[PDB]
């Protein structure tokens, strides 16, 4: 079990049970990041300390677009969905199968829609979705 | 002039009405009457819709009206009972043989499977020939369930009772002991078990141990209700000093469920309704997967693809709090939950490849129990 | 049906009936952005969660044009008639032959005007316009 | 009508099963050990020449 | 027996018998305060002194919910009952496991009932519990 | 019967037998707050206690809106009806479809009335209207 | 006869049969507030209720003006008329043309004169004026 | 209607399952037992792959 | 690029295989007595399919 050196080539995403396909150029396609910080160290005014851990485990995940994509057409109709008052679930996931570094979230929901430029070049489309649980998955494979 | 009749309806009725609540699951009643108008051979199972518009089944007889009326009598409701057709002849041609019974059974299937749980009710009780039920829902996805009217089972040294003959090496059975002229199992499985949703946060009913019925009434005594359910105070549940079953028993001014629906030893009936839920859930979401791609390739990113199922479901059953909090239950230790390991496609042959069956997804566990049984001290000093 | 790459000259854009003609150089001629974000995430003090959506579909348009254009004309003639005190509607539309990707507004508003700088070389000018609601369309060619 | 409006001519268009595929409208047959005889599949195996006959059924598992 | 450093993970909050779920976010969601001043000090014309201390130990706790939480579900029915005329008890308890620190009272009334505001996003509901007995634990585990 | 998630687009509000349409932007746009408090504790020199519980259950709304809605119109009309001598009831009743919460009231009243500023921008309407007897509803999706 | 979005171009305010021009910068220039509540609700101590409304029809509207404006010299010389001990009634109206909105007064005196401020840059000078009986108008145009 | 089972296979067992982890070595285990189905004098020695599928040597045999 | 050839990998054993191959013929010894036919020689190409799936299996162990 080799450890295999990264490529997108084997990088998995799926969005409502479909996978991700046209992404933009870059080294940051698909970002996820933590919505607050682990905790909180607090020092009284005669040196003593305290700690107190948060209990919210919550994350947003940005996917870079190609303005040519299936996945740009699958969101575009998420947030019409949203916007008519359809208000569910829809899991995404994405693991590295060389690491097995990744996460899980059984519900998400569309945060922010990208901006249609249209210009001389073709340009990306930001989306940002939204959970209330994020799982991270454990690299066994470290 | 005109009546308000003609621009609305409004009515009044003489009813007791309780909200829907939909749940999980539906139950099977089997047994031998037909009605010639709504299962004469063209039905070995038939659905409905709610009690009061039963008119195929006499709402008098003791099979199907008197089980479906403590089936539909939970405070919530739940709908469509799977009514019955199945073993329409008396158990055997010759009565003794099981093996017709057997075959009833296997020909049941090819009609219907919407079913989970299995009841037979107001008759078929204490026939040997039962015996066929208790080996066939043995590697099958259902739950069997046999409320006797009328038994031994309160002698703690007898061998010849249900829950005797069949103690401790079947793990998908129990026994609904009591008294005469009461439909049991109908009263809170199916009624109560039915109405369970786990796609809430904290609904594990971990327990089913004290739960009241809409109505019945209470078994007796004291030293009668260990040598059913098996259950000795304070060190647990006893195979060899009891027969496990469930009775209904009172305690204070309030009557509930006792024993939380054991079926051997140790095994709860909340355990097996869950993990089934479990099962149930990962094939509705795999279907969902299918009809929404165009395809699935036969390739390692459609084994993720395929994967990404388990993932999902076990997050979900983590949250209802079925799945255990991340810690050893020996130490309290850090340890993982649950693990998904999926195989590989690349050195399975194209020999196999070809089958267009995708190889076994491997998926890990560790429930999380509840509490049957309190202690406390009281140490006094004056 | 060949998907067709992208280029400006299967771009079209009809302000109040007319073309948008006279643009200026790089990839934001004309770029739309929603009003608002779709949603947000509400992370309670013991683990729990609840989203909530927006009931707001509104978004602005920024046009940026060269000093010599008849669309630069045609808008201010529009400010114009704003500061007098007649307030109307102005639909907005845009798409893409090559994707369908687009949307569309029914009445549009003046809300920045540009700045006028002669110079040495010649610059931009940049119109925004806002409408209350904004329907994407669907890309039905991916 | 769902075979002919397939175009191969776009990236990742093989729908390599035409196996969970919903008409416009139609009905159901029904059986469940009756659906083997017909299309001769076996559960986990695959699909067995001598225990059936392949053919099309449009089944209903869910609702679906 | 090391000592937990904070967190709202290990706290648990028990009303009526079941566990208090749904919080809103902040450093404030459960807190209790006494009722009175537990004492006074009386200084006369002429320097002297005399302290009184009362013998009222009654408090009131104040409980932050979300506007989905099924603790608002059953405090909604305690107050429907309450207004029925049914007046009895239901005692509520709250302890930290990390330090012990807490209290119990074996007999609550609500006092206060919160506004039910929909708007744009989700707000606080707020409820209002009083007792005539309140004892604090004490914190064995400092 | 899946948790929504909150949204304006599944609030809705009757006065009157009429909808309420345009309000204005806020988390606080329909308010309603009961008359009094629930009870009373009351504490004697010696420690012995006595609750109080009350009968008044009535309540105030207050809600407010746009300079442009025909709720203003509305409420504009039975204002001028209260004040020529006509003294009737008028109900009014809002509730959730996503966890059933609200409440009704058969009879209410008009109880103050907005300040007409024009200025610059446009700026918010506020109505008042009270009820003798206000009972919520109980949410039973929690 | 489209809904006109607002704007100051098209409101008219006419004090003692001249226009109200020089007004200060902000979202309150005229502003008009009932001089009482409508009604008051009033609760028995078994549950019962009564509702009481008032015959008072009055109102106060607050103009903000500049230093250099010709309703301050207007304004100054009612002043000084009502000083000398001339009482007469003064109307005031207002009304806004998109939505038909406003008011009128047939009989207004002077109640707050404003303060003179030097300093370094200008400030405002406020007026407020009273009258015993306000009739608003219906917005028909809603 | 139809089982799920028709397009799917999902099971539940009640046993220990962990990771494979693949690794250098193999050991040998020589007796004077032998069980006449796999070793009778046709292979002095007979590779396996599990424990559980264990049924040549008896589940109780030292 | 539409998913029907096959992705350049063994399927037995995951190493590097070439998914098609094109061989043109010559028709340098292909005698003139046949090179006035007017019908060229045949050009042989190579194949590789990729399928897809149709059946499921997942496991489960639980340990309590």
């Amino acid at each position: 079990m080799a450890m295999k050196a990264y490529s997108m080539l084997n990088v998995t995403a799926t969005l409502d049970g479909r996978r991700v396909i046209g992404l933009m150029d870059g080294d940051d396609a698909i970002t996820t990041s933590p919505g607050v910080d682990v905790g909180t160290m607090l020092v009284g005014a005669d040196g003593s300390w305290l700690f107190s851990q948060t209990a919210d485990k919550s994350a947003t995940v940005v996917i870079k677009l190609k303005p040519n994509s299936p996945t740009h057409r699958q969101l575009t109709e998420k947030w019409m969905a949203q916007r008519a008052g359809r208000l569910v679930g829809f899991p995404f996931d994405f693991i590295d199968s060389a690491s097995n570094e990744g996460g899980t979230g059984a519900e998400f929901f569309i945060q922010k829609a990208p901006d249609d430029s249209k210009g001389n070049n073709a340009v990306v489309r930001e989306w940002t979705i939204v959970t209330g649980e994020w799982t991270p998955t454990i690299p066994t494979l470290l | 002039k005109l009546p308000y009749s003609r621009v609305t309806n409004v009515t009044l009725t003489r009813t007791d009405n309780f909200p829907t609540r939909r749940g999980f699951g539906t139950q099977l009643i089997l047994t031998h009457t037909a009605v010639s108008g709504q299962v004469d051979a063209t039905k070995r199972t038939k659905l409905y819709a709610s009690l009061a518009e039963v008119e195929a089944d006499y709402p008098a007889n003791t099979s199907v009206y008197k089980a479906a009326l403590s089936a539909f009598s939970q405070n919530p409701r739940p709908i469509r009972l799977k009514v019955g057709y199945a073993a329409t002849p008396t158990g055997g041609d010759d009565a003794a043989k099981k093996a017709d019974f057997i075959t009833s059974l296997g020909a049941i299937l090819n009609y219907d499977q919407a079913f989970y749980q299995i009841t037979l009710d107001a008759a078929l009780r204490d026939q040997p020939y039962l015996d066929g039920l208790v080996e066939w829902v043995e590697a099958q996805p259902k739950i069997a369930m046999i409320d006797s009217n009328a038994a031994g089972h309160e002698d703690p040294a007898n061998t010849t009772v249900i829950a005797a003959r069949h103690k401790g090496t079947v793990e998908r059975t129990a026994v609904f002991y009591h008294t005469d002229s009461t439909e049991y199992l109908a009263a809170s499985m199916a009624a109560y078990m039915s109405t369970r949703v786990f796609d809430d946060a904290n609904s594990a009913y971990t327990l089913k141990f004290k739960k009241a019925p809409g109505v019945r009434a209470i078994d007796k005594g004291s030293a009668v209700v260990t040598a059913i359910t098996g259950f000795v105070e304070q060190t647990g549940q006893s195979e060899s000093a009891g027969h496990c079953a469930n009775t209904l028993i009172d305690i204070g001014d309030q009557e509930f469920l006792v024993e939380g629906s054991t079926l051997t030893q140790n095994v709860f009936l909340d355990e097996i309704h869950a993990t089934d839920w479990i099962i149930a859930r990962t094939e509705e979401e795999m279907l969902s997967l299918f009809l929404n791609n165009d395809r699935v390739p036969f390739t390692d990113q459609g084994m993720q693809q395929l994967a990404s199922v388990p993932r999902a479901i076990m997050q979900l059953a983590a949250r209802a709090g079925i799945v255990a909090l991340d810690l050893n239950p020996l130490t309290g230790a850090y340890e993982p939950a649950y693990t998904i390991t999926v195989p590989s496609v690349f050195d399975i042959p194209e020999s196999q490849r070809k089958a267009r069956i995708a190889p076994a997804i491997q998926v890990r566990f560790r429930y999380a129990g509840a509490v049957h049984y309190s202690v406390i001290n009281y140490t006094m000093t004056f």
